Parts: C-alpha cells; sequence; structure tokens
C-alpha cells in the first residue's frame, strides 16, 4: 500500500500506472510526462474490464510488458502520422 | 493483414 504510487516515466514491469481514455487517438494510454505516446496493448483490454471502440475514463493497472513501435502507414488505429514512434504496454488490473 | 500493415515493432 505504501508503494502504491503511480509511475510517470520509464515504465517498468510492476509499475502502477494510470490508464486513461485518449479520445483524440481513439485508444487508452498511460498517464505520463514522456512526450511519447504509451498505448494500452489490445490484448490487455478484456482483463482490465475495458472495451474496444461512454468508455470508462480510467483504470489503475500494473505493467506487464512494454514494446516499442512505429506507424508504417498514414492511416492507422492510433491516429498518428506515418513514422510516429510510440509504445504498446500490456497491463493487468492493480486489484 | 491490415494491422501489421499499419505499424510494426522497432
Amino acid at each position: 500500500r505504501h508503494s502504491e504510487k503511480i509511475a510517470i516515466r520509464d515504465f517498468q514491469v510492476g509499475d502502477l500506472v494510470l490508464i486513461i481514455l485518449d479520445e483524440r487517438h481513439d485508444n487508452y494510454v498511460l498517464f505520463t510526462v514522456s512526450p511519447t505516446l504509451y498505448f494500452l496493448h489490445s490484448e490487455s483490454l478484456p482483463a482490465l474490464d475495458l472495451k474496444p471502440g461512454s468508455r470508462r475514463p480510467w483504470v489503475l493497472g500494473k505493467v506487464m510488458e512494454k514494446e516499442y513501435c512505429q506507424a508504417k502507414k498514414a492511416q492507422n488505429r492510433f491516429k498518428v502520422p506515418l513514422g510516429t514512434k510510440f509504445y504498446r504496454v500490456k497491463a493487468v488490473s492493480w486489484n | 493483414s491490415g494491422t501489421s500493415s499499419e505499424f510494426e515493432v522497432v
């Protein structure tokens, strides 16, 4: 409980993270002070009780994996330009 | 696919 504080950068396995809906990018992201987008991995949505697509505004999660990615087409599910680098993060519920 | 067309791991 004392170690339950939300990480804000350099996300590591085991970090507590605040996962928030980002309407502009049509996806859940991690709250961060990084300039880089950290998207929630699509495989993590069911176990966080989240849905694809009135979506729940936030959940608290625990980081399981991080993956560095780059958009290869101008039209993509993350609504970022061609060449944008971003992360995908797998997370499970903090509870 | 469409997904791996859109983005990749780097």
